[PDB]
RNA sequence: CCCGGCGAGGGGAGUGAAAAAGAACCUGAAACCGUGUACGUACAAGCAGUGGGAGCACGCUUAGGCGUGUGACUGCGUACC
RNA sequence: GUAACGGGGCUAAACCAUGCACCGAAGCUGCGGCAGCGACGCUUAUGCGUUGUUGGGUAGGGGAGCGUUCUGUAAGCCUGCGAAGGUGUGCUGUGAGGCAUGCUGGAGGUAUCAGAAGUGCGAAUGCUGACAUAAGUAACGAUAAAGCGGGUGAAAAGCCC
């Protein structure tokens, strides 16, 4: 069964058996994340909604790993004008691993 | 962030026969282009448009509305010899009664790319030259 | 044992700014300093 | 280079580039355009301070614990293998040598390392004195490298 | 056993000789160096001469047979040039260039 | 009249698929000759149909 | 002293070449037009980071409003009965389920047409 | 030892630590023309790049939209000084 | 050459009147990552905490750093037990750069830090070198042309006889 959760201002799309990416967590891998800021349970049809991120149902989930991204390059630059610059990102992560939606 | 993301493998099309049955021109028109893109339901693909394959069979079943009888825009021309030629709205009718259909479709075609990704999908094949009830496809009535 | 191999004050290790090469500069390129004049570029001071 | 008589221009402004001497620097061998100098550097320092940094580097083999007073820092001879036999014995090899009087007898001798160096104590120098691995003297070098700084 | 056959410093360049080259790239040696004797053109001719000297060897010296060898490789390279002075208008003395191209023929077993 | 921009070499390729070289796209196998039959054309030795008719 | 220019444009040539790989091509080989090729690219891939956002926007509002047009009232009434039935952060991205059966929230959908014409 | 003029040029055999030291021999780029493999091109097209990406070879697909290389198709989009 | 609603299309899908909705930018905002600097808190040789406007930028100002050739400590130490150089990928840092590592390589190399510089090319209708280009395009040198038989010769559409 599929289900729709926020983790901070990403929002998060998820079936059992998914592995997902979020935002930091100061939690380390080995222990357990869970989402009672889901918004709906639905499979192919999705429910009515009365109150914002509703308190029904949990999507119980694990830390797989904690670590920091890549480093991708982000170049400034406009023409005829003779600008020119460049910058490094990273940015931090948790991956989380779905062991389990309610009913 | 990370989830299930858009592809060529979302795609759904089957095979259709619009029989319409008395509709005025562009109201066939603007549903028969929306439908090709796939607009009148599920997309979720930022590339390449789903559609459907869409049969063209009906070809008199239109009528006129207004005095658009002989105002409306079909003017061409071509470099070879000067002037404009023309082609009216009965016109477009009493010759070939495919063509009005056609060319209502025609003009709401995206760009270079898609608007020829979309136009390998339609089909007429000539006015009163038909064969495609052979297959006999889900009819649509509108 | 060692010579040579002093990291000194912030005055004894100056080297101001240099502009001239690389393509990213602020006085390098466009001209000497400013556009379609004397300093702007070769020349700049004939008398005191 | 030689073009003082000659240019590939003699009027143009048809044709090809905007540049008419041969003896230009930008040509492989025309010369080179980023300005001339000398490449010795004669520098002396005001003397309050170059005597006061001499004082510094004096103070610093005193705090690493580097000073020596020995009787015979030197033999009578030339002979390079009494003099080396004496210092290895007294385990006093890979030195500064300042002597305080200077002769032939210390300076043809002990030169069976590569590290060895012979200076006089009316004239060391602040180059010397911070390099070396220890600072072996005697007591009347020591009396004037005093008078040197005095 | 494996051969090479060159001719470096060759008159023709090597888009000239590619021409030839992929009429006979992959037809087996026999075949290719028939088809290539009955072809009567001068280039033809030129490549001739190190496609039976790649094979000749091969029947010879550390094997037998022909029938048993493939053409694994055959590719031209652009060698040195000769300058040459053209007649032209006005007393123009423009330069044309004679390109020597480095030929190169394989034969391997398969 | 000149160009703007050094050829690409797709462009070379590309311009020769159908301006390239060719020959006399083989020959058939023997029956008659003394050399190699020449396919549907004479031999120097003369015997193609019968007899030598070509000596030189 | 003389400087022969050294093993420092061999390294930044390895940096600028490499990211040229995959270019059509003098834009792989040539530095002069690697150089151009790289600077247009980071140009595109700043813009684009955002630029994808808004156009995947456009789809996510494109599945909801098919699905809820044959389920009723369309999109932009929808949204509003939701704004009235429980606030939310008015989600576009709603749904995954959107894309495959046009029958989903339907029930919000018939509440959202009482609301608003 | 093989092809060829008596030639041009190379290979194989044998030498040496090394011939990816073979005589212009030092290790060796790039422009420069061709080969070999992978994958792509017959409904298709704009600074040729980015965004999404079928697919296919390879990766126990990390089983979890994925990795490497390429890329139908297509959103969007005007080089640098 | 349709080709001022931008176009299809529209005779109500228009225009006008009243009003509501929605969507719609690196803006507004939340989230994760970070910059410099004010105010306050612990309170320091060295730091860390709460909070804050803030971070589109050329000319131009002012500071700092990298590596390259060379040097100084390099008087030492590693080395065919794989040094310089060449090159594909991976990692890593804001970036210049740095490092791990397969291939290549058969002797040289080394910081940190300070000092010297012919110090990073892609541009000056630049100088020199190798060598590419429209292209297999254009050219066939008073058409004192040439035939065919025999031959030199490894070979003869043009040569010699």
């Amino acid at each position: 069964m599929y289900a729709v959760f926020q983790s901070g201002g990403k929002q998060h799309r998820v079936s059992e058996g998914q592995t997902v990416r979020l935002e930091k967590l100061d939690i380390a891998t080995g222990e357990t994340v869970e989402f009672a800021e889901v918004l709906m349970i639905a499979n192919g049809e999705e429910v009515k909604i009365g109150v914002p991120f509703v308190d029904g149902g949990v999507i119980k989930a694990e830390v797989v790993a904690h670590g920091r991204g890549e480093k991708v390059k982000i170049v400034k630059f406009r023409r005829r004008k003779h600008y020119r610059k460049q910058q490094g990102h990273r940015q931090w992560f948790t991956d989380v691993k779905i062991t389990g939606i309610s009913a | 962030m990370k989830t299930f993301t858009a592809k060529p493998e979302t795609v759904k099309r089957d095979w259709y026969v619009v029989d319409a049955t008395g509709k005025t021109l562009g109201r066939l028109a603007t549903e028969l282009a929306r439908r090709l893109r796939g607009k009148h339901k599920a997309e979720y693909t930022p590339h390449v448009d789903t559609g459907d394959y869409i049969i063209v069979l009906n070809a008199d079943k239109v009528a006129v509305t207004g005095n658009k009888r002989t105002d409306k825009v079909y003017y061409h021309h071509t470099g070879h010899i000067g002037g404009i030629k023309q082609a009216t709205f009965e016109e477009m009718i009493a010759r070939r009664p495919e063509r009005v259909i056609e060319i209502a479709v025609k003009g709401m075609l995206p760009k270079g790319p898609l608007g020829r990704a979309m136009f390998r999908k339609l089909k007429v094949y000539a006015g009163n030259e038909h064969n495609h009830a052979a297959q006999q496809p889900q009819v649509l009535d509108i | 044992m060692r010579l040579n191999t002093l990291s000194p004050a912030e005055g004894s290790k100056k080297a101001g700014k240099r502009l001239g090469r690389g393509i990213g500069s602020g006085l390098g390129k466009t001209g000497g300093r400013g556009h379609k004049g004397q300093k702007s570029r070769s020349g700049g001071g004939v008398r005191r | 280079v030689t073009g003082s008589g000659k240019k590939p221009w003699r009027q143009k402004g048809t044709g090809r580039a905007r540049s008419g001497s041969i003896k230009s620097p930008i040509w492989r061998s025309g010369g080179v355009t980023f300005a001339a100098r000398p490449q010795d550097h004669s520098q002396k320092v005001n003397k309050k301070m170059y005597r006061g940094a001499l004082k510094s580097i004096l103070s610093e083999l005193v705090r690493q614990d580097r000073l020596i007073v020995v009787e015979k820092f030197s033999v009578e001879a030339p002979k390079t293998k009494l003099l080396a036999q004496k210092l290895k014995d007294m385990a006093l090899e890979d030195v500064l040598i300042i002597t305080g009087e200077l002769d032939e007898n210390l300076f043809l001798a002990a030169r069976n390392l590569h590290k060895v160096d012979v200076r006089d104590a009316t004239g060391i120098d602040p180059v010397s004195l911070i390099a070396f691995d220890k600072v072996v003297m005697t007591a009347d070098a020591v009396k004037q490298v005093e008078e040197m700084l005095a | 056993m494996e051969t090479i056959a060159k001719h470096r410093h060759a008159r023709s360049s090597a888009q000239k000789v590619r021409l030839v080259a992929d009429l006979i790239r992959g037809k087996k040696v026999s075949q290719a160096l028939d088809i290539l004797t009955y072809t009567n053109k001068k280039a033809a001719v030129l490549v001739k001469k190190v496609l039976e000297s790649a094979i000749a060897n091969a029947e010879h010296n550390d094997g037998a047979d022909i029938d048993d060898l493939k053409v694994t490789k055959i590719f031209v390279d652009e060698g040195p040039s000769m300058k040459r002075i053209m007649p032209r208008a006005k007393g123009r003395a423009d330069r044309i260039l004679k390109r020597t191209s480095h030929i190169t023929v394989v034969v391997s077993d398969r | 009249a000149v160009q703007q921009n050094k050829p690409t070499r797709s462009k070379r390729g590309m311009r020769r698929s159908h301006d390239a070289l060719t020959a006399v796209t083989s020959l058939s196998v023997d029956k008659t000759s003394g050399e190699k039959h020449l396919r549907h054309h004479i031999t120097a030795d003369g015997y193609y149909r019968g007899r030598k008719v070509i000596a030189k | 002293a003389r400087v022969k220019r050294g093993v420092i444009a061999r390294a930044r040539h390895k940096k600028i070449l490499k990211q040229a790989k995959g270019y059509y091509g003098a834009r792989s080989r040539v530095y002069r037009v690697a150089f151009q090729a790289v600077i247009k690219a980071g140009q595109y891939a700043y813009r684009d980071r955002r630029q994808r956002k808004r156009q995947f926007r456009q789809l996510w509002i494109a599945r909801i409003n098919a699905a809820a047009r044959q389920n009723g009232i369309s999109y932009s009434k929808f949204i509003n009965g939701l704004k009235k039935a429980s606030v939310e952060i008015d989600r576009k991205i709603l749904a995954d389920i959107a894309v495959f059966d046009k029958v989903a929230f339907t029930a919000l959908v018939e509440k959202a047409k009482a609301a608003l014409a």
